[PDB]
């Protein structure tokens, strides 16, 4: 603005002078020196720049999740056997935990050596522990006690836990280096050697088949079965003489779940991989022959650079982003004021507003005289190079018309009213005319027709629709579709007789207003197609184009926005004619204003050709190098029936209505926001333009396009836009596992327990969902969360616009698979056969005792202590549970489902939230009858965590102690784990003595367990199990082929692991530019 | 794929004012009512067309 | 013994859709946005704006 | 009060504001004003 200064400052200090003002100090050193945060902020941000994930990240121990801990220790020093048998007194280091009892427990990446921790991890303590910390983390918030659980969310905890188990192990394994065997224990081994500091400690975990076989004890009856030639390194690919060979496959200790979960994420990342050559096609064909960009010729070294993204995840991404734009007004215009700023540092036109000045002072025109027409126009024009910023965010607003809407604002109108006898009411309809075919609003015509039909009122008259929107109307009213009046579509309605201006003007905007086009932007190859109604690598524009024929540009009066003001002119200069319309006015007058009409229709500007030539190549040159891609529907010319009246994005289902297509129309919300901009500085940027004094574009291009594109950071969104999609597949196929939704999910963790999930909970587990995936992958901003405002449990992604005829056109995407739900999946698949692992374990317990000197082990049980529904005299209770209390000797008696009423004895079945819901009542009256008489209830659960209690056999044990505190703890919101006495196995023969138990499982849960007295020669007294020979399937079983894994049912703990050696320059380090 | 900007057909004079005994003159009387895509095969034509609108 | 309601009333679950319009609240308040649109829809009412 | 002390009901606000984000939005906003917490 035209500020002042005032006061304070006085400092020159050039010459020692003093001013009157800072600033007027700052304009002086200058002349001596060139003379001799809210969410719309989070969004804004969020639009302009997002935070990129961590895709590859690499891993140096080896793959594994399942470590064996020892749960007792052996009894070594013995006096049945002589010390020296065992190798522990050889101080030999065994592969396994060489203890009287070994178990599997899980702690995902124990032995790795991670370039970047992920943060999610699933370590689990021994059984003799407590794990129930596991299982309480979710949903249970208001479980008063500390070791308690709440078991109708077993089934969401379950789920979040796998989803960290698979969120922990998204790594690559890395190759190391390897040395050879001098030893005779392996025929000339090559040997991997991972890093770290203690590293003696791992060449006896990593191969089990190196160790002597002395003994005839378990680990060495196990050894001297294995193959012999199945260690270290069988395979390589050396490309290059002493490079670091790309790939090895080793045999060595890792388990076939996380092997498979590293396989699936490497399977992945090679998907998206593209190369040096496809990468400089790309930006060749994107800054169209402007910048070259030259990639090598030689044999590579095996690079990985994941970038390439298919067209439905650019399409959600795209979704998603005008999702979170809708309706702001904030959160879209700071791109295109970026946008503009960088047309103004590429663009070669120059507006300098003195050819204006300079054609208007030439001018003949008498000084007796009290109106001039130049002077007048001058006035409303002020040429002033201030803010021409109008008319590069009018040249931006043209790729973006789905969202925003640029419109000429109403302080650039007459001022109410505005007749054909004022000139600057004339001067004011010029200046509209020019700018509004400028603008991406559908209601230019009929603005700019009915600012005429305004200013004109009491010399013409046309009928209009009703009495309201009469010819009187404000003309920036007509602003939809529905407005527009029947004597604009039905010419014959302004008779020439009556409105003969009105009637040319009419028809003049229906031939000669501008017509669109298109320049087909960007390379898909390598990026994808984000625009979803256009067709791929198309753009749209308002104008036509047509490109130049030469490099060194001249001006020329042959182009479509020149003959738009020709035409306008003309019409001025026939309205100006009669006398009917100003009937004052003098000859001389009427000659003055001819002149300035026919000195202005040719007036030497070099904006329209600009705009012709040169703009649409601008647009498409910086397109596909933006941030926020081009969102366009098409530019209808002046057909009613085709302007589009809406665009609607959906993100849920409405009904029972499994299908997007027949959901969509009632469940979007409107987008878009209006821009208002300035006709006068639209029109004085298109009056004012010059060129350079002898530009080449060639060489004006090629040395202003360079900067933009040595600046990779494109890149490194469609990662982004991989990991949104991820994100939004995984959110759906773990929610369809607690809920009911619309998609074919698969399910197999139905038989863990779980409540009836709402609204709240859907969310809630959405909510932990997204920080557990922004926690991996090391992201900060909003993911997820534009999907999480709503019911999440009926999400979909589709979009849509509709047109005046009421014609709709929806985009619903495909939504392409993801290796993490894959991962995820597998990983239930796995949990449901090896569920003892992770601490849980299946059935139902039967509460009862039984005292005698036997060592079966209660995850074992024998098979006539365990009843179920069809069992003969058994009683199931629930529906109406009452007890009636006894009386005179008489027994109390409870009342069976069928309405039978029995003592307290026999065997029951109790549902445990029966149980629960009455847990104080039920203790007193059934604890004591349990303890010492004939009580025996099956509690049945589905799935809890248990907890264990080893004890030695040769002595007095009991197990009421234990199996009280669990029933009197059990409450209407918690339990406890459930505590079982294992006895310990004996190698070596012992006496008996008596246990009482009380708590025994109904099926087989004892599947940890690894191997019982592992060092001894036998298990004599207890349950035994020799080493897994199943586990470790390649190594003994001579046929089975190398790389063969059994999935579902059996995690195998030893196998051939792949590792790579693939390096991930950044772009720039590969394909250099040409300056 | 060569592209042809097709050109009035017809031509209008002075006395030339909308009437309706005039005839009729279908917009092939002004600068650009449409384009022509000339090529050797209709399948190139066709697959000129997947990136046009 | 009878309780007169002003509403319809259906037996009890947290398991059902937020977004159902078989209720008849939901249904209301559906309704409504969907007329307050149309009244919206033409700015045939608004002039002035 | 005995129906607020006994219904598993809750009335936050904060969803009108967080659905939201002469701008029609927030006359709505100033219209329900969602920061009165009184629902007698
Ligand atoms: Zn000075």
């Amino acid at each position: 603005p035209p500020t002042a200064s005032s006061g304070h400052g006085y400092q020159c200090h050039v010459c020692s002078a003093v001013l009157f003002s800072p600033l007027d100090l700052d304009a002086h050193v200058a002349s001596h020196g060139l003379h001799g945060a809210d969410v719309e902020n989070r969004k804004t941000a969020q639009l302009l720049h997002a935070d990129t994930p961590r895709l590859v990240t690499w891993d140096a121990g080896l793959c594994t999740s399942f470590k064996i801990v020892p749960i007792v220790p052996a009894q070594v020093p013995q006096d049945v056997l002589a010390y020296t048998f065992f190798t522990s007194s050889y101080a030999i280091q065994s592969p396994f935990p060489e203890a009287a009892v070994s178990r599997i427990v899980v702690h995902t990446r124990w032995a790795s050596n991670v370039d970047f921790d992920r943060d999610s991890s699933v370590i689990m303590a021994p059984p003799t522990e407590n794990n129930i910390h596991l299982f309480k983390q979710l949903l249970n918030t208001e479980t008063l006690s500390v070791r308690g659980a709440n078991p109708l969310m077993f089934r969401a905890n379950v789920l979040h836990m796998l989803l960290e188990f698979v969120l922990d192990n998204l790594y690559l394994n890395r190759h190391t280096g390897f040395s050879q065997d001098h030893t005779p224990f392996t025929e000339g081994a090559n040997l991997r050697s991972l890093p770290g500091p203690d590293a003696e400690k791992w060449y006896s975990i990593m191969y089990p088949t190196r160790m002597g076989t002395p003994n005839v004890s378990k680990i060495c009856n196990f050894v001297a079965s294995c193959v012999r030639n199945r260690v270290g390194r069988f395979d390589r690919a050396q490309m290059m003489n002493g490079a670091m060979s790309e790939w090895v496959d080793v045999f060595e200790t890792s388990d076939a779940l996380t092997v498979s979960i590293r396989g699936r994420w490497m399977a992945r990342l090679a998907r998206m991989n593209i190369n040096p050559t496809e990468i400089e096609w790309a930006l060749t064909e994107c800054a169209q022959g402007y910048v070259t960009v030259t990639s090598p010729y030689a044999p590579s070294v095996n690079r990985l650079m994941p970038y390439r993204i298919s067209n439905a995840e650019r399409q959600i991404s795209q979704i998603i982003r005008v999702m979170n734009i809708g309706n702001n007004a904030t959160v879209i215009q700071p791109v295109l004021q970026d946008i503009s700023v960088l047309l103004q540092r590429i663009s070669p036109l120059q507006i300098d507003p003195t050819i204006i000045s300079n054609t208007m002072s030439t001018v003949s025109e008498s000084t007796t005289q009290t109106l001039s027409p130049a002077s007048s126009i001058l006035g409303k024009l002020r040429p002033s190079n201030s803010d021409f910023s109008s008319f590069r965010v009018a040249l931006a607003g043209w790729l973006y018309n789905g969202v925003v809407t640029t419109v000429i604002d109403d302080s650039s109108y007459p001022k109410d009213g505005g007749s054909v006898t004022s000139l600057e009411n004339l001067w004011d309809f010029f200046i509209l005319a020019l700018a509004l075919p400028l603008t991406t609003d559908p209601c230019a015509p009929v603005k700019a027709f009915m600012t005429l039909a305004n200013m004109m009122v009491g010399f013409e008259t046309i009928p209009m629709d009703n009495q309201i929107y009469t010819q009187s109307r404000r003309a920036s009213a007509f602003s939809t579709p529905h407005t527009w009046p029947r004597c604009f579509m039905n010419i014959q309605l302004i008779s020439p007789i009556d409105a003969p201006i009105l009637r040319q003007w009419a028809e003049i905007i229906h031939r000669y207003w501008p017509n669109p086009s298109q320049i087909r932007y960007g390379t898909p190859n390598v990026f994808g197609s984000a625009n979803l109604f256009t067709p791929p690598e198309v753009l749209l524009l308002p104008i036509d184009h047509q490109p130049a024929n030469v490099t060194t540009p001249t001006l020329d009066f042959t182009n479509e926005l020149t003959n738009w003001r020709a035409r306008v002119c003309e019409l001025m200069k026939n309205l100006v004619d009669n006398q009917r319309y100003q009937p004052g006015w003098t000859q001389s007058l009427v000659s003055s204003m001819r002149g300035t009409l026919g000195k202005l229709k040719l007036i030497k500007s070099m904006t329209p050709m600009y705009l012709q030539q040169l703009a649409p190549v601008e647009l498409a040159v910086i397109a596909p190098m933006l941030p926020f891609p081009p969102f366009q529907v098409p530019y209808v010319r002046l057909d009613r029936d085709r302007v589009p009246t809406m665009v609607g994005v959906t993100r849920q289902s409405r009904d029972t209505i499994t299908q997007p297509a027949l959901s969509l129309s009632t469940t979007n919300t409107t987008v878009g926001v209006p821009l208002a901009l300035d006709a006068r500085a639209i029109t004085v940027a298109l009056l004012s333009g010059k060129y350079p004094p002898d530009l080449v574009t060639n060489v004006w291009y090629a040395d202003a396009i360079y900067p933009m594109y040595a600046d990779t950071e494109v890149f490194s969104n469609l990662q982004r836009d991989v990991i949104t999609c991820e994100a939004v597949q995984t959110l759906v196929t773990l929610v369809a596992q607690i809920s009911e939704t619309q998609y074919p999910v698969d399910r197999y963790l139905d038989w863990i327990p779980s409540l009836r999930a709402s609204a709240a909970t859907a969310a809630t587990f959405a909510e932990w969902v997204n920080t557990s995936m922004k926690t991996a992958f090391d992201l900060s901003d909003m993911l997820l969360e534009p999907l999480l405002s709503g019911d999440p449990r009926m999400t979909q992604l589709a979009i849509q616009y509709q047109q005046y005829n009421g014609r709709t056109f929806n985009v619903i995407p495909e939504m392409p698979g993801s290796v993490i739900a894959d991962c995820v999946q597998l990983t239930a698949e796995v949990f449901n056969h090896e569920y003892n692992l992770f601490g849980i374990a299946r059935g139902d317990i039967i509460i009862g005792r039984v005292q005698s000197t036997h060592l079966w082990s209660p995850l074992a049980p024998p098979p006539d202590l365990v009843f179920d529904r069809d069992t003969p005299g058994v009683h199931i209770f629930g529906r109406d549970c009452r007890i009636s209390f006894g009386m005179n000797g008489a027994a109390p008696m409870i009342r069976d489902e069928t309405g039978m009423m029995v003592p307290f004895e026999g065997n029951w079945i109790f549902p445990l939230a029966l149980w629960q819901m009455n847990t104080r009542y039920f203790n007193q009256q059934f604890d004591a009858w349990i303890k010492t008489g004939e009580l025996r209830i099956r509690i049945e659960m589905g799935a809890y965590p248990y907890m264990l209690h080893y004890y030695d056999p040769r002595q007095y044990a009991n197990a009421w102690n234990l199996t009280s505190a669990w029933l009197e703890e059990i409450t209407p919101t918690s339990i406890p784990s459930v505590p079982f006495m294992v006895p310990i196995s004996s190698d070596h023969d012992i006496s008996s003595a008596p246990a009482v138990q009380y708590i025994i499982s109904t099926e087989y849960n004892d599947r940890s367990l690894f191997c019982t007295n592992s060092s001894s020669p036998q298990t004599i007294a207890g349950p035994d199990k020799h080493i897994p020979v199943e586990r470790y399937n390649i190594l003994t079983n001579p046929d089975a082929p190398p790389t063969q894994i059994q999935l579902p049912e059996v995690v195998d703990l030893y196998n051939v692991v792949t590792r790579y050696a693939y390096e991930t320059p950044p772009i720039t380090a590969v394909v250099m530019g040409v300056p | 794929v060569l592209e042809v900007a097709a050109g009035r057909k017809y031509l209008q004079m002075n006395n030339y004012s909308n009437d309706d005994d005039d005839p009729p003159l279908f917009a092939k009387d002004l600068s650009d009512y449409a384009k022509a895509f000339y090529s050797d095969t209709y399948e190139v034509l066709d697959r000129f067309f997947w990136t046009h609108d």
